[PDB]
RNA sequence: ACUUCCAAUCAGUGAAAUUAACCUUCCCGUGAAGAGGCGGGAAUAAAAAAAUAAGACGAGAAGACCCUAUGGAGCUUUAAUUA
RNA sequence: ACAAACUCCUAGCCCAAUACCGGACUAAUCUAUUGAAACAUAGAAGCAAUAAUGUUAAUAUGAGUAACAAGAAGCCUUUCUCCUCGCACACGCUUACAUCAGUAACUAAUAAUAUACUGAUAAUUAACAACCAAUAAACCAAAACAACACUAAAACGUUUAUUAAUUACAUUGUUAACCCAACACAGGAGUGCACCAAGGAAAGAUUAAAAGAAGUAAAAGGAACUCGGCAAACACAAACCCCGCCUG
RNA sequence: ACCAAAGCUAGCUCAACAACAAAUACAAAAAUACACCAAAAUAAAAUAAAACAUUCACCUAACAUUAAAGUAUAGGAGAUAGAAAUUUUUAUCCUGACGCUAUAGAGAUAGUACCGUAAGGGAAAGAUGAAAGAAUAAAAGUAAAAAAAAGCAAAGAUUACCCCUUCUACCUUUUGCAUAAUGGUUUAACCAGAAAAAAUCUAACAAAGAGAACUUUAGCUAGAUACCCCGAAACCAGACGAGCUACCCAUGAGCAGUUUAAAAGAACCAACUCAUCUAUGUGGCAAAAUAGUGAGAAGACUUGUAGGUAGAGGUGAAAAGCCUAACGAGCCUGGUGAUAGCUGGUUGUCCGAGAAAGAAUUUUAGUUCAACCUUAAAAAUACCCCAAAAACCCUAAAUUCCA
């Protein structure tokens, strides 16, 4: 009972589906296609991992620029926003930086205020005064 | 073998509704198994494209290549069928729409070398295809002006988005 | 030296479709006022030169008949005649070739 | 110096080894220890035709050298078994 | 501050891997029953190629690159311009030869046209050449322009006798441009007469780069070159060694 | 749009059953004249024994089938080889196919073309229809439709092709490969894991089980689970080869001139023969040539036709030369799927768990044992581990052993 593979056409089609937009001979010849397609998928999955650090880099830059406009550097801005107990994404923060410049300058004013409060608190060398923005709320 | 091109003359259209644009005559013609090579034939085919049939005949006539006499006869045949078998008023009204070479079937032979070595020598044949259309030759495209470029560039600067930003 | 790699069709299209390897369009083509065929500006008309050539061939045949052998050639000037023509005194004393065709319009009497 | 065959341009006919894919730069480092592909820098419209051979550890022959198979063979005798 | 596969967070089908070893499914065939258009349970196997300097077929690249050919003019076979392996037979090839016709494409390494492609028709005629008796007996005495010799001691038959069907005309070879080298090969090929009386064309068209091949000439110098006076010369001669004695 | 692509038939596998007439062995295809006929001597080796000498099934014969039995025996008592006594078997009829469809199946449309002097090798291909007494556009390669700074050619993406940013082709092979290690132009079709002793798993019946012979202290019987592909140089038997070349045996044929008393292995120099030296040529004009230049040129000279010697051999003015474009031993067909501890290859997806060298070895390119490990099972303690304890002169980090 001799058997041959009749459906070889669709087997090839399934790997050429992905190969159509490649340059040169990879979009035709089944060898070249197979290899370039495996390459393509591997870089696909690595890109999934990268694109999270890329987007986060982008965000940090935009936050840095927005912060620079108001004369405050990136680390200062972020730390002080945190020490005020305001937890905001860098995604949400960069979006505020572009599409709501007013609110964002409000934030930068807040952070700057909180920081000067910090310098004054630590240089003052006494334990008593709580700057109005230095109090810490425990939730109920 | 595949014969298709020849059959493109066998299409019969539905009659004309009143006052529409008159669809200009298309004539197809080919010549199969010319003793010329495909690559040389290509240059002749490339030369006459878009020309009016009279200019094409003029060029071909004085050209040196042995393909010239061939493509010439083919254009004359095409013209004769254009006026006779189809109906075309004013036989100089034709221009060349599409001109092209395909490879025909090839002959195989031995080519002796030396020290008893042989190469495999392929006798070359090719087909010549031409499509003629009745009407004055389409206008040749003018090189982009500075007023064009500046328009592209502005249209691009103005197509930007703030990315990943919403 | 043996080529290190097969070239892609891209590279080949670049090389052999170059504007230099394309056949140039000859701009000096005109029509000949007589037969209205095509000719190049600096070259004689092909179709005209044909009928000239044929007639020269035939007149050379008849003047080959008027000569007896290979080495025997006339010392007189020659003048060719056509049906209905009789020699002028300027042209007499010369060898005469007589022809059936009435004198062709492009060939003058002089 | 000059002639002739090649030669280069036009017209016919038309092979060969070779070739993972190539969208096929230079420098200095690095690295399976000598990089067009890595790192840090440089330089850089796009294609032809003509040349020169520095590189592609260039192309040709599963190195004739060397060593290793409980691989072969030819030659010589006090190798060992012997018609 | 920025920085991971680490750790949180929101959801899950819930945690890497070469040799070897376990599991779950399934592509394509065929056979049992179903199924009706692609079928689902079983049973079976020539049961699944991106890799063997894999095998066959076909296509590219190198590449329209390397390389190939036809002396001039005319009235179309007539003159010219040049170079010289020519005609027979033997062997061997087998119709490639002859006439008329056709060549789009096949053969020619291109064309023109055709001794070499295709079709039809014909053809070399025997006195030359092949085939073509035996047995007895005499005969020591070279060919060599052959007188006579030489050493190396020389191929070849006449005549006498005994019988030999006896009787027109047997049968067979008769073309060629040819054969052996894969080729319509710068090569290999015996003999008799020839040096032309016979055979043939070294250039498809240009342009006049380099580098290559072949040839010619060169001021003064004449081996200073280089392993070597190799190659080349308006030279062509002398001498000395080593090794073999010598021709082979 | 070209080039191409598709059919189902020709026939095959495997198995049952059981046109004369003439002409020919003259140099086959030639009617015809004196002879002769006719003949026979063990199979060898490749290979197993991890070498190799004794030994190595099958290869000739028939004897079959179920057993006795892989038992008695025979063996460098190694590798392996291997009976018989004695037992079993019902008739024919009843043919087909979980066999191939044109790279398959015969080598086959054929032993033909073609390749070889010769023995011998040995192909490729066919596809419309009732009727031709009717005329799908899907592989690679190309065309429609040259190409614009940048870089394994993609990916993340973007309004946007690029431009940005991130990435050392793939196999094989190794301690380690982007390697400048091997392999591949590309497409299509072909192209490589076979065994049932022991075991596990699922069932039958059970002190028994098997449709005969056997095995049985839970066993027996049945099913299912298993172990590749391509490569030498070689060696042995029998054929075919001396139209090349080596040497002979027949029978023929050449050698002009010039010099010399001379045909004297004397001079000079042609035809003819060789092959010195240089340059071209190197897939050539040529699987050894062409141009110049050279040696010999009445002799151990060249050359024609026809015989002869054949591989454990022939022939050799020995070069280990030559014996038909590869001779330290010809070519062909068998043995022959020779044998390769050595390269090179080995085809679907997805999950579990996962290895680094202690011994011996003609062994160190390999095997076979231990240790680690994987898959099943049965159990009880396992690592960690405080005192206490382990040598005598000096002797650190630390081990061993245990609640
Ligand atoms: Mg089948
Ligand atoms: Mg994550
Ligand atoms: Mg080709
Ligand atoms: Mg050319
Ligand atoms: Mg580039
Ligand atoms: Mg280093
Ligand atoms: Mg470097
Ligand atoms: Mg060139
Ligand atoms: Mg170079
Ligand atoms: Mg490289
Ligand atoms: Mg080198
Ligand atoms: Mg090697
Ligand atoms: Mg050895
Ligand atoms: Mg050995
Ligand atoms: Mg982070
Ligand atoms: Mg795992
Ligand atoms: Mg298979
Ligand atoms: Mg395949
Ligand atoms: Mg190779
Ligand atoms: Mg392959
Ligand atoms: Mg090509
Ligand atoms: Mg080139
Ligand atoms: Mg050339
Ligand atoms: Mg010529
Ligand atoms: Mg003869
Ligand atoms: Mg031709
Ligand atoms: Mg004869
Ligand atoms: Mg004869
Ligand atoms: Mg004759
Ligand atoms: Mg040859
Ligand atoms: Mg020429
Ligand atoms: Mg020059
Ligand atoms: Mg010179
Ligand atoms: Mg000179
Ligand atoms: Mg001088
Ligand atoms: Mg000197
Ligand atoms: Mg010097
Ligand atoms: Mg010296
Ligand atoms: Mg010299
Ligand atoms: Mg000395
Ligand atoms: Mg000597
Ligand atoms: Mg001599
Ligand atoms: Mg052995
Ligand atoms: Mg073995
Ligand atoms: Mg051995
Ligand atoms: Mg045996
Ligand atoms: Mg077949
Ligand atoms: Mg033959
Ligand atoms: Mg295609
Ligand atoms: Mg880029
Ligand atoms: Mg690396
Ligand atoms: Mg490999
Ligand atoms: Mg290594
Ligand atoms: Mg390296
Ligand atoms: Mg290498
Ligand atoms: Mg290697
Ligand atoms: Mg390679
Ligand atoms: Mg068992
Ligand atoms: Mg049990
Ligand atoms: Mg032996
Ligand atoms: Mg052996
Ligand atoms: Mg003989
Ligand atoms: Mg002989
Ligand atoms: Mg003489
Ligand atoms: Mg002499
Ligand atoms: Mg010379
Ligand atoms: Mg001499
Ligand atoms: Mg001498
Ligand atoms: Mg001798
Ligand atoms: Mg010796
Ligand atoms: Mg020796
Ligand atoms: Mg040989
Ligand atoms: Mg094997
Ligand atoms: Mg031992
Ligand atoms: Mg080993
Ligand atoms: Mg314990
Ligand atoms: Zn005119």
């Amino acid at each position: 009972l001799r058997s041959r593979v009749t459906d070889r056409y669709w087997r090839v089609q399934e790997v050429l589906k992905h190969a159509r937009h490649f340059r040169g001979r990879k979009n035709r010849c089944y060898r070249l296609a197979v290899r370039a397609v495996t390459r393509a998928f591997v870089k696909c999955t690595r890109a999934r991992r990268l694109k999270k650090r890329s987007l986060r880099t982008l965000w940090i830059n935009r936050i840095t620029a927005a912060s620079q406009e108001h004369g405050l550097k990136y680390p200062a801005f972020i730390i002080n926003l945190i020490k005020c107990q305001v937890e905001l994404n860098r995604k949400v923060l960069a979006d505020l930086a572009i599409y709501e410049p007013k609110t964002f300058k409000s934030l930068a004013a807040l952070a700057k205020r909180r920081r000067e409060e910090g310098f004054a608190a630590a240089l003052g060398d006494g334990k008593e005064p709580d700057g109005i923005f230095s109090r810490v709320v425990q939730h109920r | 073998i595949s014969r298709k091109w020849e059959k493109k003359n066998k299409i019969v259209y539905p009659p004309q509704l009143p006052g529409e644009p008159r669809r200009p005559a298309e004539i197809y013609h080919c010549r199969r198994q010319i003793k010329y090579s495909k690559d040389k034939m290509w240059y002749l085919a490339k030369l006459i494209r878009g020309m009016s049939i009279d200019q094409a005949l003029a060029q071909l006539e004085f050209s040196d290549k042995k393909g010239a006499q061939i493509i010439k006869e083919v254009l004359l045949e095409a013209q004769d069928m254009a006026v006779r078998d189809h109906n075309v008023e004013f036989r100089s009204n034709l221009y060349v729409a599409e001109s092209t070479s395909g490879r025909g079937q090839y002959l195989k032979r031995i080519r002796y070398h030396g020290r008893g070595r042989f190469g495999i020598m392929e006798k070359v044949f090719c087909h010549y295809f031409v499509k003629l259309v009745e009407g004055p030759p389409p206008p040749r495209e003018a090189p982009k002006t500075a007023v064009a470029h500046a328009r592209e560039y502005i249209q691009e600067l103005r197509n930007r988005t703030i990315t990943h930003a919403l | 030296a043996a080529p290190k790699n097969r070239r892609s069709i891209e590279v080949n299209r670049c090389r052999r479709r170059n504007p230099q390897k394309l056949i140039k369009v000859k701009n000096n083509i005109d029509v000949c006022p007589e037969c209205g065929h095509l000719k190049q500006k600096h070259i004689l008309c092909g179709y005209c030169y044909e009928k000239v050539r044929k007639e020269t061939a035939e007149i050379r045949r008849q003047m080959g008949k008027q000569e007896g052998g290979p080495f025997r050639a006339p010392t007189t000037e020659t003048v060719v005649l056509y049906s209905g023509e009789t020699p002028s005194e300027q042209d007499q004393g010369k060898r005469i070739i007589e022809r059936e065709r009435k004198r062709p319009s492009w060939f003058t009497q002089n």
